[PDB]
RNA sequence: UAUGAACUCUUAGAGAAAUUACUUAAUAAACGAAGUGAAUUGAAAUAUCUUAUUAACUUCAGGAAAAGAAAUCAAACGAGAUUCUAUGAUUAGUGUGAACGAAAAUAGAGCAGCCUAUUAAAAUAAGUAAAAUGGCUUUAAAGCUGUUUGAAUAUUGUGGG
RNA sequence: UAGAUGUGCAUAGUUAAACCGAUCAUUAAAAUAAUGAAUAGUGUCUAAAGUUAGACCCGAAGCCUGGUGA
């Protein structure tokens, strides 16, 4: 069954494994940005 | 920022060896030559072919 | 007034064999007292016949003629439609070259 | 004895600009090893090779080519 | 490469990247740098390897490994016989360390030398060249023997005959140095 | 038909995008070409084959790109660039099989030729054509290609098919 | 005005195949010696079908490629 994997969890490894910076300095992270961008959705990143 | 890209654009033009640049002058001097034009009686004379060769 | 109509019948012709007449004019359209060596055209200079290959004299090497095969027999086929094909230079894609060269040797 | 062998390279022509011992006197033509000629000769401009154009303007023509004197004596 | 500083000439070989780095001592003024025009057909978009060396028109090539009875298709590479030689330079006057492959290397004897195979004009040379072969070509086109060599072949072509060159501001900035 | 204004981020540098700090800093996706290139699947198993020069990824490029005015096809008559659609054709042919699969030609959409290219390019093309070998493609030809070798000079019959 | 243009099917059969042909094939020469095979097609509509496409509908475990996550 599943597990209490975000008990502890911090805002600062957010930003850090699925922010914005995270993605566009990336080449495997424009990717998502841009398939996420042509979805239409609005939370591009954390 | 334009003059700076055809400046860059056609700046192996200083690298050219003796035979490409005389190749590339001839074209100015054969371009300015023009295109030869047909006199009315050249023109005159090939009626003549035509009808000949249409009405007899 | 003949004469009109006759230069009304040269200009009725395509911008295509126009153009090709201009720079290669034959000796029968030039001067009646006309030369043909002399006051030669520009491109005729560069070489008498344009659909025959020519050596060029500083290089030992043959250049290809100006107008190609498959060019040579859209000029005579365009020719040949408005009863200009006595004007055109020697080509083996000549109606009549055809003919004469398998009447004279054949198969 | 085969219809096919292996197939090789017999040498570059070159002619001596210099008179090298035991391989020919000045002005000589003749087949050498492209390792010796590229390694040892065309950089002390002791020979040059003998392209097409070279045998224009020399006048010679491809059936001047010598072989090598290994006899030879300065 | 490491290459060999040309005996009379401030300039050097240039890099394998296209920088022309100078000396600290050759005193240059505020922001100067020696640009080599662009390759015309541009760099190699596969292999990067031969965009430093004089490949001619070899590649890395894929095909097929076939077994002898059941011939099962495997994929392999086939690599060209690449080396690193000294060629020498009669322009220069030095030994040009490059990667060349054994085919340039007849190549090279085929025309006469290095120097006749960098100036070839014809657009199948140009592509064997690539970037690197376009920076070699480049650098002998300063030197002197080239410069009066080209100058003699342009009378014979009847041009006119043939502003500053790059040897010549680089020895005047060294008189306006001590000025 | 003109005209004022039009903030911040993506998008200077840094950073935890819409902040900092500066400054009259600024360009998604799909589509295109090349490179690399599978497997499910079918063969009633399965290796050749098929799935498939497919999907996907990588680079580069423009509003389109690519291709393109015959070293093309035809067969003893002749056609006359490229691209798109249909017929030719469950054909020729290949393959043990399963299956894969042309071209000439015809009809239609378009039509354009040229090197003095309407944007500035040949002094007519040599390590090239081609051969052996290892592969791709493929009908054994032609085409692509790593390695080792390596030509000829125009119908007055030279060179390719 | 005038002339031409545009897949296809049938109109002749026979044989591995062509020549041949109301005849053809085998008989190593041929020959009523023997044996087999000869006469309405074509287009369309309606419906039922064979074939290739997902192919009457729903359902795997698994395989490969690209990405995501310590
Ligand atoms: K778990
Ligand atoms: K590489
Ligand atoms: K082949
Ligand atoms: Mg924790
Ligand atoms: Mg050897
Ligand atoms: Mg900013
Ligand atoms: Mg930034
Ligand atoms: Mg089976
Ligand atoms: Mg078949
Ligand atoms: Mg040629
Ligand atoms: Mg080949
Ligand atoms: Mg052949
Ligand atoms: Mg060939
Ligand atoms: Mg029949």
């Amino acid at each position: 069954g599943p597990r209490p994997t975000m008990s502890g969890a911090t805002r600062l490894v957010q930003k850090r494994r699925h922010g914005f910076l995270s993605r566009v300095k990336t080449k495997n992270g424009q990717k998502t940005l841009k398939r996420r961008l042509a979805k239409g959705r609005l939370r591009l990143s954390a | 920022e334009e003059q700076e890209k055809e400046a860059k654009k056609s700046a192996a033009k200083a690298m050219l060896t003796p035979v490409q640049e005389y190749n590339r002058k001839q074209r100015e001097l054969r371009r300015a030559r023009g295109q030869p034009a047909l006199t009315e009686e050249m023109l005159a004379k090939i009626g003549e072919v035509v009808a000949r060769n249409k009405l007899g | 007034a003949t004469v009109k109509q006759h230069v009304q019948l040269a200009l009725s012709l395509p911008p295509r064999l126009r153009t090709f007449l201009a720079r290669y004019p034959p000796a029968s359209i030039l001067p009646a007292g006309a030369d043909p060596e002399t006051h030669k055209t520009p491109y005729q200079e560069e070489s008498p016949n344009p659909f025959m290959p020519t050596k060029h004299p500083i290089t030992g090497k043959w250049h290809n003629p100006k107008y190609s095969l498959r060019r040579q027999a859209e000029l005579v086929k365009l020719a040949q439609e408005h009863g200009v094909e006595e004007l055109l230079p020697f080509t083996r894609k000549l109606n009549e070259e055809k003919l004469r060269k398998r009447v004279e040797l054949g198969l | 004895a085969s219809h096919r062998m292996r197939l090789q390279d017999q040498g570059v022509v070159v002619r001596l600009l210099e008179d090298i011992p035991k391989f020919g006197r000045k002005h000589a033509i003749f087949r050498i090893e492209r390792g010796r000629m590229r390694n040892e000769w065309f950089p002390k401009n002791k020979a040059e090779y003998m392209t097409p154009a070279r045998f224009q303007e020399l006048g010679l023509t491809r059936d001047a080519i010598g072989e090598v004197d290994r006899s030879f004596v300065i | 490469y490491h290459q060999p500083r040309v005996p009379s000439s401030a300039i050097p070989i240039p890099n394998v990247s296209g920088r022309v780095p100078l000396p600290d001592s050759t005193p240059v003024p505020e922001d100067f740098k020696i640009e080599i025009p662009s390759y015309p057909y541009g760099p190699r978009r596969v292999y990067h390897q031969s965009n430093t060396g004089l490949y001619g028109s070899a590649l890395i090539r894929f095909g097929n490994n076939v077994s002898k009875r059941n011939e099962i298709k495997t994929r392999r590479k086939w690599r060209p016989n690449v080396q690193q030689k000294r060629l020498w330079s009669k322009s220069l006057g030095v030994f040009v360390r490059t990667r060349v492959t054994t085919r340039v290397l007849r190549t090279i004897d085929k025309v006469g030398g290095l120097d006749e195979y960098l100036l070839g004009h014809k657009a199948a040379r140009v592509k064997e060249l690539g970037p690197w072969g376009w920076m070699l070509r480049w650098r002998i086109m300063q030197t002197p023997e080239i410069r009066e060599r080209f100058a003699k072949e342009r009378e014979a072509l009847g041009l006119p005959p043939r502003e500053k060159s790059l040897e010549e501001q680089l020895r005047e900035f060294q008189v306006a140095g001590i000025q």
